[PDB]
Order: structure tokens, then C-alpha cells, then sequence
């Protein structure tokens, strides 16, 4: 490669730094998929008025904003610049991260729920969010992310993990909540797959499942196949 | 670390197009004989050596 | 003149190089003497068995001059000898059935290195890793075997 | 760790980068 | 092996395997729902029970049907074997990795002296006579209250008072509102002297009550009425602490005026106040304006030059704010414009020096990474010994901490000093803080001069009490340095050194990581029985960015001992030399040859002693290499010079050719065949894992087919007769 | 896809630069920094280039002359012309138009003698 | 010790990495270096000129460094340095000048 082979043989020992480094990142990420980073984000903005219509803003390249509130809370609707909105996506953490909005001295927590774009014109129409308050239930989306395990024996060879759900909807009642979920599927098998109640049993005290959204705890996420050769030998014979 | 410690520097460079003129005489260019201090650190044609003659 | 008009890959037996009409389709229109050509081939390959098929390249030039060059035999043919089969899998990856052991790979790599001009810069791990990827495409694997095989002479198109 | 740091999110296209001497801040009071 | 012992079925409580670490979301928080939560159990397949019962039945037959035949034919050595912690694993701020912990020192009483020569920043309550009756009543409420709230402000970064304390104590809430009714209508001259009292003496950087907002309007209306320096006082009053309490526009105004009116600030102290306040600027362009000015105004006294080093030290322009592409080493050129402008004054009159102005030079130079200023130090060597008895508790540590790392972490001193400074330490021993004590214990091991009398009375109990806990994370390292320099091996002490790091809520900083990884391979060589896993999670973040090769571009410049013998290795003679090669990202070997695992390390003025022995670094390193089977030629640069010039080149050849062969045989003799052994056992641990367990059990009996393979046991035979015995 | 049938020939308009040369002599000062490398590249184009579009007796060289004022590119053409171009200040583009100022004339000299110094049309298509 | 500090300026201020040809000429930069050395070699008592001549033949035999310009291992005349240090040491030297002193006429 970038150095001749004859010199690389002298420096073949050097490449431990290559492999010793990749230990560090990929292990760090693999265990940090779950945790929200502890870093405050802020979004200066302005109130709504009946004067500022859409198309007026959209030559000025501002954007509307919409928030849906929760039990007993009123809705709030705001104005902001487009480039704020895309920068809020451009984090890793966008699916769940808590973003604030400073109008004046006030701050309003939120989450990302979604955005609409005018498809034929392809400019930003609005940026929709969901309120978060500490002492009350709050909808969030906990994605599932499965680690690899070379410790089970069926997972290693000729079998295939099947992630039927990407995430879980829940209700959180406290400040810091987990970004995602991480699973070590060693004890799983063809005989038992994972089911949502196996997760419900293992969560913090501030979290609960939103039964209004899911179907049943007996529903299952991670499924494991049988062996391939045991099919393939039977396929030919 | 080699580039600073060299004394009798002999800058060289190629005028190769392709090895067909050499392969089709069963020849080629060696670098085991006089495994040199440097080959193509910044300029991807330069070579530096101590030997005032280098065949 | 010295400018290269064309290059051709071929396959030849060592000492039975002979003006076969099934090679004049390539070397005919270039005006090269098959007889004067094959002479210089058989002369070099007198230290090689005659059953074996090699390959050669020819930088045919603008004045219909030539400069032949010799390379080791086809790497696939060498393994069919050890494997004692003639034809290999349609599919690859899915259908893996054949087996060699490393102790011959270490010996047939030396064949490539002792002769081929391209690998003069190369080490043996390098060469051995080249064929393993060629083995993945063929239905072949590298597994320890104490036993030896018995002789086989797989075909070649010549 | 209860740090006060926080990422402000805003376009720097609007923020003007000009100089204002003692005079500019002297006159604006009157 | 393991997998055969596996449970046929797992409960819901057993799917998720145990972990070394809890997450930050398993914390105990305010609101909680375990109480109303119900327990879910994963069902068993209705058809699997028909398989669970049968295998339970066939197993039950063979128990009795064989017992019937009998009647016919007949650890964690850290915390003990039980009890061990579980480290909380969290995502982390940059701050934890670049924070000098403020515990273990009465900081502000110590830190306010070193600035006290700057008069304009000295806070004065009585300067504000109208509110002094109010402001002081507040501070009574601070200290007198429970806990140590004001004392936790700067110290416990995990604690805040602008939200916990002030927003809840209703007496204080009255008092801050008494202020707001006054702030608007004051003279513009009293404002900055008030702001100092808020920020430092009261710790009100926020705008919670809305106080600064009124200060801005009363300030911005009369900006032009101020002099120059009375604006600088606002900069330091607000921007010196964590929230820049003022706005942007109010600071851009200050920031825009001042760099126009540099032609009128009279004095050099007035630049000292200035630079120390404007040190947090991100723009490079205006630091040059300052230093370009200082290169114009000559200094004609000695307190001035001290007042620039101590300020220029802390107030450097970091390299991360600089651009990625830039003139080479341009940060240094910013320095020597000053140091070449100062060198006369500080050198001409250094005898004229006193204890308060004494400390700030040792600090000013150590923070500046030079090796030129010896002459002032010699005039200081003569100074201390005279006044040795009349010194304060404060002037002792900074000397012991200053001379330890005088010329770029090479010390500077004599045995007359430190032997004298024991007594000065033994006087004020109860008055030092834990930071100061460790820093003494560094300087002696740095020179191998610890009295065996002195470690027993004071250090030995102090370490026994406080090593396990009640010791800030930054003070372990000066201890971690010294003990390996003392070559100590008492296991009971290294336990506490590890137990703290494992128990400590805070992660390891990169600022202080180099000992923690040395001490790892120190203990591993001695004791292979430990498990440093918890001791790596605390070290997880630092090791990611860690690289030893970063030191190369500096050592290539400032070490002639390295190159001159390097010239010989490459040009004249012939080996597969490499140069600086990083030893597992902990050291960088001076010169090495591979694959033979050869080392040519060098002593020098950095690494020798007056006795000629190696420094206690240079014996530390040469242990760890030998521990990992890495040959050595400890070269002494004096002795190589003494060799006659013709015999200097072969003398290396005669050594290296021999040290190669000792390793060349050792690779044949031991390692090369022994890797096959681990390889062929590695190959089994895979084949063990590829097993269909249900197919392999196939009843209660295990009948594995066995492959024969040629293997040359002729070399190694201990393992043959070790395996052939247990296996049968 | 589809087979071209219109053959556009561009062999006669092919006008390379070093074609009317008989020899060349590079000169180098190790004290130049702009006049070294310019001469490095020319020496390649004299040998790395193709020999069809050169004379048969073309021999290019390189010498390190510390005594020179500046690094030079001396050249010799067919019909008698000879020049030198120092290189401490110039570019590779300013040199080529000088070479055209010769090569354009040698055609006007050799064509009058009857010599066809042109190429067949079939050498390079578009 | 005030000399080491002063010296490191002048080598920096005369770091000029321009390629050179060893000639009679010298840069104005290099002259600031030479002139600082002579200012230090002139103002020294004779007990010190004695010593410096003893230093060199302890530093020249060490010769940590290769170059055809500077001190060099392959420099031929190093071996004699161990024997003779000062010409005043050789008593034969004292014969030459008085012998030559009478040969001027």
C-alpha cells in the first residue's frame, strides 16, 4: 500500500496501534448507544403573532414551530430560523435529545417528533416538536440496537438475528432518561425470543410503557433462526 | 526521523512510463539491494540515499 | 518498432510447442513465424516437464517484432492437480466442498515467486493470501490434512 | 456536572462585525 | 466446557447477563414507578414442555436404573473474595478531562494572594457604603447556614447556589430586591466595584433576580464618561467566572473601545490588569496588538517584570483556538517577544526579591516551559537558606513544588535546600493541605532523598488514612509518581491507591493519566493476580485520544544526544533501525530494532544525577521493557564520548550483534513454537463454540470425534507431560 | 451500443513541441527553488514522452552546474538553431510559445526544401 | 550562566535555512553569530585561555558527529591530540623560536 512492502516488513510490528485503537471507539459507541450526553442545547427564538404569516416568513427564511403539550398544559407555537432546525437534526441524538427554546427569560423543553417539507418545492414548511415536563408523563421513542455476541454458539454460526421492531414508545417522569436500549442476546435462542415484558421488567423507576401505543407485552422483537446446513442438507436431501 | 539524520543526500527521480520495456526483457527495478532510508515521503517520485552511484 | 502494438495471453506445453493452427488465429495476422517462435520457447523450457501447460505473453510490436515472456502455469490448474477434480462448482460461497492443506500452498507459492516477474517484490504471506481469495471463488478451502494425495493430470486447453 | 455551558444555535449571518469607537457610544446617549 | 453447563431455559430475570457497570439511568431519582409495576415472565412453549418433561423423564430413568446397578455389582484480591463495587458508566463532558480538582486545598485564601499585587481587582465592600450594610448581612447567611454552601461554590462543581441557595432562602430574596430599587439610580462610578463583590465575594454571576440587566442600562448610558481602566474592571468583574454575566453588546462595546485607546493607558501594570482580564478572547488579532504595545514600552523596575510573567503565564493563547494551518511554532514566537524584552530586568536585579514577589517567578517560569532562567534561581538559592526559619507555611510548598519541575520538569536545586525545607515543612505540617503534602513527597522521590525518618511520622499515617478516600483525584498522581520512584512493593498501600480510583465518582483526566498507566504495568509485573478492569473504565476516555508519538516533533529538536548517535546508526552502519517507537502508547523508546525487540536507551543531563546514577525515571522505564521481554542496551552518553573515535562505531556493533543473538535464540527456543501451542488451543475454543449442544449431548454421554494432527512436541515437553496427566 | 461509421481524423493537425530537437542539456543550480523543478519536468517530457514524435538522434541529459548564474534549458534544432532559456523566473507556459516560434518556422524552411514533416491522418482520431 | 541564555537568541535569529555554497562570503546574519563569540573570547584572563585550549582536545576527540565540514570521526588528525596539547609543552618548541630568532639576519 502507501509504503513499499519491503519497508512494511520492517514495520509490521507498528500496526498494533491500528487495531488497539479500534478497540476503543467501537467499544465506546457500542456501550454509549444508550446514554444521553450531558450537554445543554438552546435555541433563541420569538413568539407567534397573527401578523407573521407563512409566506412572509418564508422570504425572510424563518420557519414556524409547533408544540403539542401534555396533560393540563397549553400548546405553544413559535418562529425560528431554518438553519437552526436542520442543525438540530444534524446531531446524532435527534430522535430523543432535549432541546430548549429561549424566547426571553423563558425556556421550553421539547423533542423532535417530526418535520414537514413541501415536497414539490422542497423548502421547510414547519418544524413540529413535543413538550417535555419533568413531573408528568412524556412520549419518547427508545430505539433498539442489538450488539454482536461471539459468546453464544448458535448466533456465531449459520443463524440470523431478526429485529422486528426498531424502537419502543414509553412515558418518562424524570429529568434524565435513556437515549436507547442495548441488548446482549446470548441467553436467547430459537426456543425463546425476546418479548417486550422482558424489557418492562428491566427499566428505571421513572419509566413506564405506553400501553396505548403497543399491542401486548407478549409481542416479540428479537427472533433467531435455525441452522442453515440443517436446512441445506435437507434441501438437497 | 531519517530525513533529518542524512548527510550525503542524493536526490533521484523516475522517468518510467510503464514496466513493459523492462518486463519484456525479464528485468525490473530492485530496492532490496540498498534498502534506502527514504522512498517517497512527500514527493511521490523522490528517493534519497547515501550512495553517490545507484544503479 | 519498439512501440507495443498488442499483448496476448497464451497457454503452451513446455517442450511440445509446435505450430498448432489453433494458435495462428492470434499470431497469424501479425506475421510472426510460429516455427521460429516455438523454437525459442522449447529451448528455454527444457528444464521443465513436458506434460505441464504453462502460459506466456507476447508484446507484439508495430514492425511485427516480438518479445515473448514466460510465466508460471495457471494457478487454478495447479490446485485441480492436488484436489484430483477437473471441474469445480457453478456457485461459490454457498457450495464449499473441496479441501487443501497449507503445506502444499507454501510449496506452490514458491512456484509463482521463483518465476513470475510481478512477485519479485513480494513476500509469501502476500502470495498465499492471493490464492485464498481465488479459492473463495471456486469452492475451495484450506484445512489441515495429514495424508498425501495421489497423482492426477487435469486437463488444459493448450 | 451542573456546568453552565450551553450550545447557542443561531445563524451568524445576522451578527454584524464592525468597530464602534468611543464616539459612537458617546453620541448615542444623546 | 462452559457451554455444556448452560441452562436449557432462562427466566425473564436471566436473559440480560450481569454487567460490570450500572448506567446513569439506574440512579435513584425523584419520581418512581417500581411500586405499581407488575412482573412479567416469558412464557414457555406449549410444545416445549412436552420436550422438557420427556428429557426430564429419560434422565430420571438412568439415575435409578444405574443406582440399582450399584446394589447389584456392589480470588478478588482487591476487596477480598466477597464484596466488590460496580462502577457507574456515563457519558462525559470534556470538563472532567481538563479539570484540576479544587478539593484538598483552601483555594481562595491561597489564590487571592498570588493576584493581590493587582490592586484594582481587590474587592472592597466598604467602597459601596450604601449597600454594605445589606451585602454583609447576606454573607452571614451564607456561612452560618447548614452545609458549607459558599464553600462548595467553586469547589463542588456539582453544586450551585444561584438556584439551590439564593432562589430558596427567603431572607436573601428580600435583600437582593432591596438592591434592584437602588441600582438604577446610582452613580456610574460605583458600579464595577459592586460587580466584583457580586461575582467573587457573593458568587452571583447569573441574572436570576434581574440585577445585571439594570446594571447594563445604568452602565451603557454612560460608557463614554468612564476612563479606560474603569471599563477593564467590568471585564474582570463579569467575565472572570463561569457565566459572563453581562451581555454580548455590552462587552463588544468594551472590547471595541479598548483596543483603539491603547495609546493612552499610562502604565504597564495597567496592561497587566488588562491582559489578565482579556485572556479569554478567541480572536488572535488583538493579543498581538497588546504584545506589540508591550514591545514598545520599556520597563525600568522589577515588580513590573514579575507582574508580566505571572500574568502572561495563565493568559496564553491556546493552540486549539488557533487555526489548523499556520506558521510553524508561532505560539513560541509570541512568547520570546516578551522574554527577550524582560530578560535584562529580571536578570540585573534578582537579588532585590522578597517573599510575596518570590513565589510568582517559580510559577511564571514553570508555566512557560523554558530552561534559560537559572541566574534568578541561583540568586534564589542563596535567598531561602538565609530566611529559612522566618518563612511562612505558604512559601514552602510553592518552592518545593517549583524547584521540583524547574527546567521543563527537570528539577533545579541542591541537597542544602530540601534538607532545610523538611524542617520548614515539619513546622507547618498541620497547616499544609493534602495537595501541598503530596507535592513535597514528589520532590524527594524525584531525587531519591526521602529520609526514612520522615516517611514514618507524617507520610505513613497520612497515606494510610487518606489514600483510600478523602483525597482529591489530582493528588494521587504525585503519590503515583513517587512510590514507583521509591520502588515500594507493600501491597496494602497499592490497594487503597486502586480502591479510590475504582470507587471515585469522577473519571480519570488526561492531564493526570500518565502515572495511572505507568502504575498499571508496575503492579502487573509484580502481581499478575489483579484485575484492572474497573481501573480501565475510569481510564476509558483518556486512553482513546492517548498517543505517545505526539512528543516526536519536540524531542527531534531539543535532544542532541538522540540525533548524534542516531547519525551513527543510519549513515555509517546497517540495521533495521526505526527511531522513536511507542511502547504500547506509554513510552517512546529512544532507539530500537525489530523484530528482535531491541532497545538502545540513553542517559543524559535530563536523566543522569550528580552521582552519575540514572534518574529514578530511567530505572523505572528499563524495568517495564525487561518485564515484557524487550532487550536493552542502557547507554551512558558520557562513556560513549570517552571511547576513541575509530572504536565508537564497532563498539556499538559488538554489542548489538550480541544482544540480537540472545533474542534470536530466545524466539526459536521459546516463543515461535509456543505460539502454535496457543494457536492450536485457540483453534479449539472456536470449535468448542461451533457445537450443536443438543446434537452433541445426545443423551447424557458425550462422544466427540477426534482428529489426529502432526505436531512436533520434540521442542517443548513440559506441556506434553502436563496435558497427558490431567487428560488421563 | 451503436457503432461509429463516421471516422474523424486528426493526425495532420497534431503538433507536438519537442519534435524538431536534436539534443538538450538541462542545467541545475541547487540554489534555485523555482528554476530546478521546472527543469525536472522538462527532462521527463523529453524521455518519458513518446519517441515517434521525436527525432531518432534525440539525446537529453541533465547536469548539476553550481557555477551557472541560473538553471538553464539549452536546446538545439535541426536546421541550425540554438538557444538557452534560464528558468529562475519563467514558467513552463512561457517556454512553449518560444518553442512554437521555432517549430512554426522550421516547417516554413523544410517544406520549401520539399520535406514532408507531417503525420498521417490515421494516427489520432477524436 | 548568563552566556547560555544570551547565546540561544543568536542561533535562532540566524536560523536561515537557505541552501548555501561554502564561499568566502557570509550573511550579515552569520556575522552576528561570529561577533558574539569573539566578544566572549577576547574578555578572558590568561588562566582561561589556558583552560579553553585544554577543553577543545577533550571535546574534539569525543567528536559526536559526522560531517565533512564540522568536527568529524573521519577527520584524520584527531589521534595526535592526546599527545600534544600546547606548543609551550613541547620543550623542542622552545628551541625552534630562539633558533629561528637568530636566523632572521
Amino acid at each position: 500500500t502507501i509504503v513499499g512492502s519491503q519497508f512494511d516488513a520492517q514495520t509490521e510490528h507498528v500496526n498494533k496501534l491500528a487495531l488497539d485503537l479500534a478497540n476503543k471507539k467501537y467499544r465506546k459507541m457500542a456501550l454509549d448507544q444508550a446514554v444521553l450526553r450531558k450537554e445543554k442545547v438552546v435555541v433563541p427564538a420569538e413568539f407567534r403573532t397573527e401578523k407573521d404569516s407563512l409566506i412572509s416568513l418564508k422570504k425572510e427564511l424563518r420557519s414556524p414551530v409547533y408544540i403539542k403539550g401534555h396533560t393540563g398544559i397549553p400548546d405553544v407555537d413559535l418562529i425560528a430560523d431554518n438553519r437552526q432546525v436542520f442543525s438540530i437534526r444534524r446531531r446524532l441524538q435527534f430522535q430523543n435529545q432535549s432541546f430548549y427554546f429561549k424566547v426571553g427569560n423563558e425556556e421550553f423543553r421539547c423533542t423532535y417528533d417530526h418535520i414537514q417539507i413541501h415536497p414539490m418545492e422542497k423548502w421547510l414548511v414547519y418544524s413540529k416538536y413535543r413538550r417535555y415536563v419533568v413531573g408528568k408523563p412524556n412520549s419518547i421513542f427508545l430505539p433498539i440496537n442489538i450488539l454482536p455476541t461471539f459468546q453464544n454458539n448458535a448466533i456465531v454460526r449459520g443463524s440470523e438475528i431478526v429485529q422486528l421492531l426498531d424502537g419502543i414508545w414509553v412515558n418518562s417522569y424524570n429529568d434524565e432518561y435513556p437515549h436507547s436500549i442495548v441488548i446482549d442476546p446470548e441467553n436467547l435462542s430459537k426456543i425463546r425470543p425476546l418479548r417486550i415484558g422482558d424489557i418492562h421488567n428491566f427499566l428505571p423507576d421513572g419509566v413506564e410503557i405506553d400501553k396505548t401505543k403497543c399491542l401486548s407485552l407478549h409481542q416479540k422483537v428479537i427472533k433467531i433462526t435455525g441452522d442453515k446446513e440443517r436446512k441445506l442438507d435437507i434441501a438437497l436431501q | 526521523i531519517k530525513s533529518t539524520l542524512l548527510i550525503n543526500n542524493n536526490y533521484y527521480f523516475n522517468y518510467i512510463t510503464n514496466g513493459l520495456d523492462l518486463k519484456y526483457d525479464n528485468t525490473f527495478q530492485n530496492f532490496e539491494l540498498n534498502t534506502l532510508s527514504i522512498k517517497n515521503y512527500k514527493n511521490k517520485n523522490l528517493i534519497i540515499s547515501n550512495n553517490n552511484q545507484l544503479d | 518498432m519498439a512501440e507495443i502494438k498488442a499483448i496476448i495471453n497464451l497457454r503452451l506445453l513446455a517442450g511440445i510447442a509446435k505450430p498448432n493452427p489453433k494458435m495462428g488465429q492470434s499470431l497469424g495476422p501479425l506475421g510472426i513465424n510460429m516455427m521460429h517462435f516455438c523454437k525459442d520457447f522449447n529451448a528455454a523450457t527444457a528444464h521443465i516437464r513436458s506434460d505441464i501447460p504453462l502460459r506466456v505473453q507476447v508484446a507484439a510490436k508495430v514492425d511485427r517484432s516480438y518479445s515473448y515472456i514466460i510465466k508460471p502455469p495457471e494457478t487454478s490448474w495447479l490446485i485441480k492437480k492436488v484436489i484430483m477434480k477437473e471441474k469445480l462448482t457453478q456457485y461459490a460461497g454457498h457450495v464449499n466442498l473441496d479441501y487443501i492443506d497449507v503445506r502444499y500452498v507454501y510449496e506452490i507459492a514458491k512456484i509463482k515467486k521463483e518465476i513470475d516477474i510481478d512477485f519479485k517484490r513480494a513476500t509469501l504471506e502476500s502470495i498465499c493470501n492471493c490464492i485464498i481469495g481465488q479459492c473463495n471463488s471456486m469452492g475451495v478451502n484450506v484445512s489441515i490434512i495429514d495424508e498425501k494425495p495421489k497423482p492426477f493430470n487435469p486437463k488444459a486447453k493448450v | 456536572m451542573r456546568s453552565y455551558n450551553q450550545t447557542i444555535v443561531e445563524n451568524q449571518k445576522v451578527f454584524k462585525n464592525t468597530v464602534n469607537d468611543r464616539e459612537y457610544y458617546e453620541l448615542k446617549n444623546t | 466446557f462452559k457451554g455444556f453447563d448452560k441452562n436449557r431455559w432462562a427466566t425473564s430475570a436471566e436473559v440480560f447477563p450481569e454487567k460490570p457497570f450500572k448506567y446513569g439511568y439506574d440512579k435513584q431519582q425523584k419520581i418512581k414507578t417500581k411500586q405499581d409495576r407488575q412482573w412479567y415472565e416469558a412464557p414457555v412453549g406449549a410444545m416445549t414442555k412436552k420436550r422438557f418433561q420427556t428429557a426430564d423423564f429419560r434422565a430420571y430413568q438412568t439415575e435409578l436404573e444405574e443406582a440399582a446397578q450399584k446394589t447389584l455389582e456392589g480470588k478478588d484480591e482487591i476487596f477480598g473474595e466477597q464484596g466488590a463495587p460496580k462502577r457507574y458508566y456515563d457519558r462525559i463532558l470534556q470538563k472532567e478531562l481538563y479539570f484540576h480538582h479544587r478539593n484538598g486545598k483552601h483555594f481562595f485564601e491561597q489564590a487571592d494572594r498570588k493576584i493581590s499585587f493587582l490592586n484594582q481587582f481587590t474587592p472592597q465592600i466598604e467602597k459601596v457604603p450604601e449597600l454594605a450594610e445589606t451585602l454583609k448581612t447576606i454573607l452571614k447567611i451564607a456561612t452560618e447556614s447548614e452545609g458549607s454552601p459558599l464553600k462548595r461554590a467553586g469547589i463542588d462543581q456539582e453544586f450551585i447556589i444561584e438556584d439551590d441557595f439564593y432562589s430558596e432562602n427567603e431572607e436573601c430574596k428580600k435583600l437582593f430586591e432591596e438592591i434592584k430599587q437602588k441600582v438604577s439610580n446610582m452613580n456610574y462610578r460605583l458600579l464595577p466595584d459592586l460587580c466584583l463583590v457580586l461575582s467573587f465575594k457573593l458568587r452571583y454571576n447569573k441574572d436570576v433576580f434581574g440585577i445585571w440587566e439594570k446594571i447594563e442600562q445604568n452602565f451603557m448610558q454612560s460608557i463614554h464618561h468612564y476612563p479606560v481602566m474603569e471599563l477593564v474592571k467590568m471585564r474582570y468583574a463579569s467575565c472572570a467566572l463561569s457565566p459572563k454575566s453581562l451581555s454580548r453588546d455590552c462587552l463588544k462595546a468594551i472590547h471595541d473601545i479598548v483596543f483603539t485607546e491603547l495609546h493612552n493607558v499610562p502604565s504597564v501594570l495597567d496592561l497587566s490588569h488588562l491582559l489578565f482580564a482579556f485572556r479569554h478572547i478567541n480572536s488572535l488579532k488583538y493579543y498581538n496588538l497588546i504584545l506589540d504595545e508591550i514591545c514598545r514600552r520599556p520597563i525600568k523596575t522589577l515588580q513590573e517584570a514579575i507582574a508580566l510573567l505571572f500574568v502572561f503565564s495563565h493568559s496564553l493563547f491556546p493552540n486549539y483556538k488557533r487555526k489548523e494551518i499556520r506558521e510553524k511554532d508561532q505560539d513560541l514566537k509570541e512568547k520570546h517577544k516578551i522574554v527577550d524584552h524582560l530578560a535584562d530586568a529580571l536578570a540585573n536585579n534578582a537579588k532585590q526579591i522578597q517573599g510575596d514577589d518570590f513565589v510568582r517567578v517559580l510559577i511564571g517560569l514553570n508555566n512557560l516551559q523554558l530552561t534559560t532562567f537559572k541566574d534568578v534561581l541561583t540568586h534564589i538559592e542563596r535567598y531561602i537558606i538565609k530566611n529559612i526559619d522566618t518563612l511562612d507555611a505558604f512559601q514552602t510548598s510553592n518552592a518545593l513544588y517549583g524547584f521540583s519541575k524547574a527546567n521543563n520538569n527537570a528539577g533545579f536545586g541542591s541537597e542544602q535546600l530540601y534538607k532545610a525545607l523538611q524542617k520548614a515543612a515539619e513546622k507547618h505540617w498541620s497547616q499544609f493541605s493534602n495537595a501541598d503534602k503530596a507535592r513535597t513527597f514528589y520532590a524527594f522521590a524525584f531525587q531519591d532523598l526521602v529520609d526514612p525518618v520522615f516517611r514514618k511520622k507524617f507520610i505513613q499515617p497520612w497515606l494510610n488514612e487518606n489514600l483510600e478516600s478523602n483525597l482529591s483525584h489530582s493528588e494521587l498522581h504525585y503519590v503515583a509518581f513517587s512510590l514507583m520512584f521509591e520502588q515500594n512493593k507493600d501491597a496494602e498501600i497499592w490497594k487503597k491507591f486502586v480502591k479510590n480510583i475504582c470507587k471515585n465518582q469522577y473519571v480519570v483526566p488526561v492531564l493526570n493519566y500518565y502515572p495511572i498507566k505507568l502504575a498499571r504495568y508496575y503492579m502487573q509485573s509484580i502481581f499478575p493476580k489483579w484485575n484492572f478492569d474497573i481501573y480501565k473504565l475510569a481510564c476509558q476516555d483518556a486512553e482513546a485520544t492517548w498517543d505517545a508519538s505526539r512528543q516526536i516533533d519536540s524531542i527531534m529538536e531539543n535532544n542532541k544526544e538522540w540525533k548524534s548517535i542516531g547519525v551513527l546508526l543510519q549513515n555509517r552502519l546497517e540495521f533495521n533501525s526505526i527511531g522513536l517507537d511507542n511502547f504500547e502508547n506509554l513510552l517512546l523508546i529512544d532507539w530500537a530494532i525489530m523484530p528482535q525487540r531491541v532497545a538502545i536507551m540513553i542517559q543524559g543531563a535530563r536523566q543522569t544525577l550528580p552521582n552519575g546514577k540514572p534518574t529514578p525515571l530511567h530505572r523505572l522505564k528499563l524495568q517495564l521493557l525487561e518485564n515484557h521481554k524487550f532487550a536493552v542496551f542502557n547507554l551512558i552518553y558520557k562513556d560513549f564520548e570517552a571511547i576513541s573515535p575509530d572504536q565508537k562505531i564497532p563498539y556499538l556493533k559488538k554489542t548489538i550483534e550480541e544482544l540480537i543473538a540472545k533474542q534470536d535464540t530466545y524466539i526459536k527456543d521459546v516463543e515461535e513454537p509456543q505460539q502454535w501451542l496457543s494457536f492450536m488451543d485457540r483453534m479449539q475454543e472456536l470449535t468448542y463454540r461451533n457445537i450443536m449442544i443438543g446434537e452433541a449431548t445426545k443423551g447424557g454421554v458425550i462422544d466427540p470425534e477426534i482428529q489426529e494432527v502432526q505436531f512436533d512436541w520434540s521442542k517443548l515437553q513440559k506441556e506434553l507431560k502436563e496435558r497427558q496427566k490431567q487428560e488421563e | 451500443g451503436k457503432k461509429r461509421r463516421v471516422q474523424v481524423f486528426t493526425g495532420s493537425m497534431l503538433q507536438p513541441l519537442y519534435r524538431y530537437l536534436l539534443s538538450a542539456k538541462i542545467g541545475v543550480n541547487p540554489l534555485d527553488l523555482h528554476g530546478q523543478n521546472i527543469a525536472k519536468q522538462i527532462f521527463l517530457k523529453c524521455k518519458q514522452a513518446r519517441p515517434k514524435y521525436l527525432q531518432n538522434d534525440f539525446n537529453a541529459t541533465l547536469v548539476q552546474d553550481n557555477e551557472a548564474p541560473a538553471s538553464y534549458f539549452h536546446a538545439k534544432f535541426v536546421n541550425g538553431y540554438e538557444q538557452k532559456w534560464y528558468l529562475h523566473k519563467s514558467t513552463e507556459e512561457e517556454i512553449n510559445r518560444n518553442l512554437k516560434y521555432f517549430n512554426y518556422q522550421i516547417e516554413m524552411e523544410r517544406n520549401l526544401q520539399g520535406h514532408d514533416d507531417e503525420y498521417e491522418d490515421e494516427e489520432t482520431q477524436l | 550562566k548568563x552566556f547560555e541564555r544570551e547565546w540561544q537568541k543568536i542561533q535562532r535569529e540566524t536560523e536561515d535555512k537557505q541552501r548555501q555554497a561554502l564561499d568566502a562570503e557570509l550573511t550579515p546574519a552569520q556575522k552576528k553569530r561570529v561577533e558574539f563569540i569573539a566578544d566572549a573570547f577576547i574578555e578572558l584572563n590568561i588562566m582561561e585561555i589556558a583552560y579553553l585550549n585544554h577543553t577543545l582536545k577533550e571535546r574534539l576527540i569525543k567528536t559526536t558527529g559526522l560531517s565533512p565540514l564540522k568536527v568529524n570521526i573521519d577527520w584524520p588528525s584527531l589521534k595526535q591530540l592526546e599527545n600534544g596539547s600546547w606548543p609551550p609543552a613541547n620543550p623542542n618548541w622552545f628551541l625552534q623560536q630562539e633558533a629561528i630568532a637568530k636566523l632572521w639576519p
